[PDB]
Parts: C-alpha cells; structure tokens; sequence
C-alpha cells in the first residue's frame, strides 16, 4: 500500500465555510481525496475522536516521520495573548504556531486565513489577522469567501505532485487568481455598451445588464468565478448579484458599501 | 441494560469534533452518570460589534458569514430584518423563492448532520469489516426500500474500500475513534455498520447534489447570493429550465432521504431504544417557517406552514403564541461585562470580558437567551412537537409512523433519540412539499417574473427578521440611526440550545439534556456526544 501524504486542517476564527467548500469538491469527490490521495490526519469537523483523543491524532500527525502539509482554515484572534480564540486549552495562535513550524508547506484556504477575514473587519475587536500576517511565514493562500473547491483541491493536488505553483503579489496561485472575475463575465458586453441596471426591480436587470452600478467588484476582483461556476450550475452575476470582491485582502473594508462603486 | 461504568469524577471533552465550531464541554460524573455540565464556547468573533455605523444594505453579507454549515439562513434572517425596518413588503416570487433555498438548505444540513457529523456516534465503522456482505444485502431488503447500492456486489465494494483504508495504517479522520477496539456503548450488528457506512459514503456525494440545487436558486454554496432589500435579484431561477434542474436535482436528493436517511435512522433508534430516555427537556420554541405570507413578523409567525409556537413543561395541550417582547439574554455566566444581563435584543449589548478557562462563573462566549425566564429548547424537536401537538397533518402523519415503527408513545420524543428522529422526520416533509412548493413558484414566474419591490432607508427605525433555520428559531434585530446601523443583535439557535446558564443560574437545554448521561467508559465518553450532537451545535453561529 503506497503512503498518502498527511495533511493537518486546523480551524482557528472561521464559520467553517471553506470546509464546506472543500467538501464540494468532484474532481475527485472529497472520498476518493482523503481515500486515495491524501491522509487527512485531522480535521475537526469530520473527524470521529474528540476531546483528549482528537489532541492525540493531532500531535501523532505533527510527529510523524514523513511529515506533513498544513491547511488552515480561518484568522487567529491574538488579543489577549490570544485567548479569545482556544483549542483543547491552548490558544489557536500558540498551535498554529507550532503546527506552521515543522510544515513541509502551508495553504491557507479562505479570505480569512489568507489576509484576516471578516473578524479582522472594522473595529476588529479580537484583534484578528491573517496566517501570514501573525506568524511572519509564506503561505499559499487559496482566498475567497470560500474559495471554490476546484482552486483549493486544485492547489493542494498541485502542491503534492509538482511543488509550488507560481504565485501572485498576494500569494494566490495564478492558475486561478490569473484572471479578472469581470474580464470573463458574460455581462461584459453589457459594461462596454453602458447598459447597467439602476436597481434590482428595474427592467435593465431583467434583461441581464451589467451590475456595476449596483456596487460589482468583479472589475477589482481576481478569481474564476465565471469560468468554473460554483456547485456546478452558478455564480453570482449570472444570479443577477453584484460580486462583492470577496477573493480581495480586507475586502470587507475595502469593497464597502457593496452596493456602492468605490 | 444501558452499558454504565461507576466511574466518579470530572470528564472535559476539548475538542468537540463534528460540529461547527469550537466547544469544550465539562461535566461531574457520579458513579458512571452526569450529575452536573457546563457547555463552553471557546471563539468570539464579535460580528455585532463589527456592524455597527455600517449600511443597513450590507448587514445581510457580513451575517452570513456567521456560519458556512448554516450557510444562508443569516442573508435571509438579516433581509427580513431590515426589510421590516424599511417597511417594504416582498413580491410573492421573492417569498417563493426565499423559501425553496431554505428546504433546500434543510435537505442540504440535515443529511450531513446524521451521517457525516452524528452516526459515528453509534456506527462502529471497524465494526463493518467484520459484516458478511450477503447477510447485510439480505439484511437492507428487509429493512429499507430496493435500490442497487445496497446489493450485495455494492456493499462487499465498500467493505473492500474501506479494508484497504484501514490495512494501511494511516487511518485519517478515524485515528483514535471512540469504538476502535470495540465499545460498551455500541450495539450495532456489523451488517448495520456496513449498511451505514456505505450510506455515509454515497451521502458524501449526494450532499454535493443537494448544493447544486440550492446554487441554482442562490447563485452558489457555500454563501448565496441572491437576495437583496426588498426582495431577490435572481430573475433567471424563476426560468422554465434551472426550475426543471432545480427539481431534478431536489428529486434525487429526496429519494436518498426516503431510501437511506430515515431506514437508516429508523434502524438505527431501533436498536438504541434505551436512548428515548435520556437526555431529555422541558420547553420548546419555534417561530415557524415556510410562511404563505412573509410581509412582517406577525405574518410570518401566524402562516408558518411548519408552525410557530411555544410550549412549556412538555405540556402538549398549551401551545403559546410566541411573544417577541419576552425574549431576552442573560449575560451573567457568560465572558461579556457584568451588567448586561435580561436585555432584549433591540436593547442588546455586546461587551465581551474574558476571564479564563473553567471559570465556573464565566464560562462561555455564548450569551443565555431566556423566554421569560425559561431556558427554551430550539430546532427540529421543538418543530415537530409543536407541529404535532397543534395537528399539522404532514407531521402527525409522520410521528405516527415513527413512534409504530419503533412502538414507543410519543413522550418518548423528549429524549436524545427523539431529538435524532425529529431532525429527519422534518426533513422527510420538506421533501413531500418540495415539487408543490417549485411547482407554485415556476408557475408564478411564469406569468409575472416580479422578484423585488421598491423601498427607501428611512433616518429612524428598528426591525427584527426571524427564521427557523435548520438548528431553530433565528430572530436578527436592527435599530437604524441616521441611516446607519446603531444597534444590530443576532440570537440564534444555537445560543438558545447550548448557551451557558441565565441569570438565576439555570441550566440550558444542552447542559440539562447531559444530566443523566451514562458514561460506559470515563476514557471514551461518546455517550456525551450522542447528546450534545443531538442539538446539532453550531458554536460560530451561537457566538457570532
Ligand atoms: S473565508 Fe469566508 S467562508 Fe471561509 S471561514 Fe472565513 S468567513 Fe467563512
Ligand atoms: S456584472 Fe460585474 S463583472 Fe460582470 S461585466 Fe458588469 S461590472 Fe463586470
Ligand atoms: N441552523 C443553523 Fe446556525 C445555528 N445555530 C443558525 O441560524
Ligand atoms: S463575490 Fe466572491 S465568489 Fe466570486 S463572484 Fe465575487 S469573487
Ligand atoms: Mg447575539
Ligand atoms: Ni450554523
């Protein structure tokens, strides 16, 4: 039986959507992934052992002699040395601390990692900050809120078969943050028309105009949203929703009011 | 008998694995039974903190993110709220459609809940190498409907799988499961592990349909985006042919529900009878969903097709009518300043004082809502009692088919097993009203494509949204200021379930629910997990 290679998930300040996200994954579907191809050695919201138990798995996993590659999953709250965020007793920052350490590489899966999310928002009152921001390490970040599972499976299957992949200013892989959401949008002839819905309920909208005056980010925003879809079947535009830049650092500070152009 | 050790002491269980969020349970166990617990949440975010002096319009996308399990559930708790405070009634198609992505949401939250984060509770998925897979096959056609994945070929498929998986050592989300090496609180046959190990495997891709169903009405899962003041944006989801997938899709999702998830539950309480009597409540809350008129808060809670009520006391026969004025939360137990206790949400305040760890007078991030001084059980249980007690004939038609299959009387529902079934019951009436409910709203779309209606911010108001969502009753509460948001308080179901005890020291449902609990075995107490489980906690969405 070959070895898979082992991968630590931890959860630190996240709704636990980027899980979610992950899980839709069907190029392979998330069986196949944590059967076949990878050891998925801990991960709170799958695993069966808890408590004192669920603490052993992760230490075994962080002992191992093959080492491992480490996902994390939401901001570090670090006020109060920390202690508003707490796992097992210890607080996030301390175990993603460690955890980041000995890693043989990190993916931060969502905005939240990946640059603070919304915790991190204004008047941040946890003192929240990205992966990277708090701990002073390169991460791959696989941002959104949540990223689609084809850029994260995407990334960690890359990762583990051909190394790094190339990587922009903000740490995104350019295989899926290449690319303006806009630049891609089927409203675009729409914007190059100045054909732009007013409001929701009006007539521009029913025919499918753009959505820029309604606040649309994707003119700021690089992901593959119109490319890949989500689930399948949509993305927000084609759902006659602006997009909200949710990919972007501090998105939620810099893309607000999200109804509104900058 | 229930399996019991005599095991005298403290038990804390950190992490609690399989659910959302970070929760550390305490408890005092007394010759092998809880006799006391403490339910402590570990993370704050502070997203009421966070809104505040933000625009209204974009209170819906930061809520959201209170949960991605619960995904949704907050956009459209926070649309109704700021829709009531606006005063703008939606068109009939938003209503519509608002409703569709919340059964889908249902179907989608449910079906993970029992395989994925419940059943390895009572499944022993070792347990199933040991199965012969033509007596499981045998097994499956006596005790749940025809289908090609429970043949013999398809079961021995998965026992081989998952005997290569465990051959090679590296045994990922099962390393130091609780029935590794077998289990006192385990009783299982083998060819039921199999049964419902290869059910949990074919829920890991069905749940992928689930989400295609909801992305199509909500533009994509995790995180719709669809919905906006005064109604939704989404003019293509009310078109002939994502209504045709949409339907599809939701089919194929409700033939898993009614061949896998209620024979498999149904088989499963089955054998842990023992369980209808344990850690059970006394008072239920819901404010209903699915309403037939969504135009305020009185509509909603008066034309909630799964009805909104209160009882008391597991009195049956006194179904209250919920009283929004009554609610408050207590802060007193909680890691917020002192002096913020019996404050109603319009009124709420979120000043957040850590203290430290097993601080038996501070001892959550969760606030404790109160119901006139009474801790209130929230979700599936509440649904469908006050359903049944009020006679909603889709739940007492499917009760009744419960409690004969199991003959148990229906007092045997306040219990951790009863909390189990409910949650699939309702999903199993969601799933009968699906093709009406998308039938009524391509039908609509058709003639008039209306989705949202006209509004404007006013200087002044205050508004609450409610919703049931998938763990319970869900109320979001804005006062607006100067066009701005000036209060905003989320109290969600998983504060009323698993908050920390209110003001005069009461315990909540999750920490009331846990004394009695028998523990079979001090080093692996899954017995505690069965029932904090049960509540389906959400800690991301109780804390916000
Ligand atoms: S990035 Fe978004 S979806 Fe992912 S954990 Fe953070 S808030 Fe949740
Ligand atoms: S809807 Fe948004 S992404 Fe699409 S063309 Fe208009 S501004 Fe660009
Ligand atoms: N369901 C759900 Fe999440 C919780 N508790 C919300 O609202
Ligand atoms: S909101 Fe996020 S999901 Fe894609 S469409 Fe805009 S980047
Ligand atoms: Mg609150
Ligand atoms: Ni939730």
């Amino acid at each position: 039986a070959k070895h898979r290679p082992s991968v630590v998930w931890l959860h630190n300040a996240e709704c636990t959507g980027c899980t979610e996200a992950a899980i839709r994954t069907i190029k392979p579907y998330i069986d196949a992934l944590i059967l076949d191809t990878i050891s998925l050695d801990y991960q709170e919201t799958i695993m069966a052992a808890a408590g004192e138990a669920a603490e052993a798995a992760l230490h075994q996993a962080l002992e191992g002699k093959d080492g491992y590659y480490l996902v994390v999953e939401g901001g570090l709250p670090t006020i109060d040395g920390g202690q508003w965020g707490m796992v097992a007793g210890h607080p996030m920052i301390e175990t993603t601390k460690k955890a980041a350490a000995k890693a043989k590489g990190i993916i931060c899966i969502g905005t939240c990692s990946a640059y603070g999310g919304v915790q991190k928002a204004k008047p941040n009152p946890s003192q929240a900050k990205g992966v990277s921001e708090a701990l002073g390490v390169k991460t791959i970040n696989i941002p959104g809120c949540p990223p689609n599972p084809i850029n994260f499976v995407g990334a960690v299957v890359h990762v583990l078969t051909k190394g790094i992949p190339d990587l922009d200013e903000n740490g995104r892989p350019k295989l899926f943050y290449g690319e303006l959401v806009h630049d891609n949008c089927p409203r675009l002839p729409h914007f190059e028309a100045s054909e732009f819905a007013p409001s929701f309920d009006s007539e521009e909208a029913k025919k499918g105009f753009c959505l820029y005056e309604l606040g649309c980010k994707g003119p700021v925003t690089y992901n593959n949203c119109p490319k890949v879809l989500f689930n399948q079947v949509n993305w927000p535009v084609q759902a006659g929703h602006p997009c909200l830049g949710c990919s972007e650092p501090d998105f939620w500070d810099t893309m607000t009011p999200f109804y509104e152009q900058g | 008998p229930t399996p019991q050790s005599t095991f005298t002491g403290p038990i804390v269980v950190d992490p609690i694995t399989r659910i959302e969020g970070h929760l550390r349970i305490m408890v005092e166990v007394e010759n092998g039974k809880v006799k006391d617990a403490w339910s402590s949440s570990q993370l704050f975010r502070g997203l009421e903190i966070i809104l505040k002096g933000r625009d209204p319009r974009d209170a819906q996308h930061f809520t959201q993110r209170a949960c991605g399990v619960c995904t949704y559930v907050h956009a459209l708790a926070s649309s109704r709220c700021v829709d009531d405070a606006v005063k703008v009634s939606i068109p009939a198609n938003a209503r519509m459609m608002r409703n569709l992505v919340m059964a889908s949401q249902y179907l989608h939250d449910h079906l993970v809940h029992f395989y994925h984060l419940h059943a390895l509770d009572w499944v022993d998925v070792t347990a199933a190498l040991k199965a012969d897979p033509n007596k499981a096959a045998k097994l499956a056609a006596s005790i749940a409907p025809a289908r090609p994945g429970n043949s013999a070929k398809a079961l021995k498929a998965v026992q081989d799988k998952l005997k290569a998986f465990v051959e090679s050592g590296q045994l990922g989300i099962f390393t130091n499961a609780y029935f590794l090496g077998g289990h006192k609180a385990y009783y299982l046959p083998p060819e039921v592990d199999l049964i419902a190990t290869a059910h949990y495997l074919e829920a890991l891709h069905m749940q992928v349909k689930a989400a295609s169903a909801m992305a199509i009405l909500g533009g994509k899962n995790p995180h719709t985006q669809f919905t906006v003041v005064g109604g939704c944006s989404n003019y293509q989801g009310l078109t002939k042919d994502p209504l045709a997938n949409y339907l599809a899709l939701s089919k194929e999702v409700c033939q898993f529900v009614n061949e896998c998830y209620i024979p498999d539950l149904l088989a499963v309480a089955g054998f842990y009878k023992d369980w209808g009597g344990i850690g059970g409540t006394s008072n239920y809350l819901a404010f209903g969903e699915f309403a037939t008129d969504d135009s305020s808060p009185e509509k909603h809670l008066a034309t909630s097709q799964f009805p909104s009520g209160v009882i008391t006391g597991r009195d049956l026969g006194k179904v209250d009518n919920v009283d929004l004025g009554a609610i408050y939360e207590d802060v007193k137990y909680s890691w917020y300043a002192p002096g913020g206790d019996g404050k109603h949400p319009y009124d709420g305040v979120t000043d957040p004082k850590y203290t430290k760890l097993d601080d038996k007078d501070h001892y959550s991030w969760m606030k404790a809502p109160r119901y006139k001084g009474k801790a209130m059980e929230v979700g599936p249980l509440a649904r469908t009692f006050i359903a049944y007690a009020k006679g909603q004939p889709d739940f007492k038609k499917v009760v009744d088919m419960v409690l004969g299959k199991l003959s148990v009387p229906a007092t045997a529902l306040h219990s951790t097993l009863g909390r189990t079934a409910a949650r699939g019951i309702e999903t199993a009436i969601v799933c009968a009203n699906m093709e009406k409910w998308i039938k009524e709203m391509a039908d609509s779309g058709a003639k008039d494509n209306t989705l949202c209606a006209k509004w404007e911010m006013p200087e002044e108001s205050k508004g609450v949204g409610l919703a049931d969502a998938p763990r319970g009753a869900l109320s979001h509460w804005i006062r607006i200021k100067g066009k701005k948001i000036d209060n905003f308080q989320l109290v969600v179901p998983s504060t009323w379930n698993l908050g920390p005890r209110g003001a005069q020291g009461d315990k909540s449902p999750v920490e009331e629910a846990l004394i009695g609990t028998p523990i079979a075995d001090p080093k692996r107490p899954v017995e505690i997990l069965r029932t904090v489980h049960a509540f389906d906690p959400c800690i991301a969405c109780g804390v916000h």
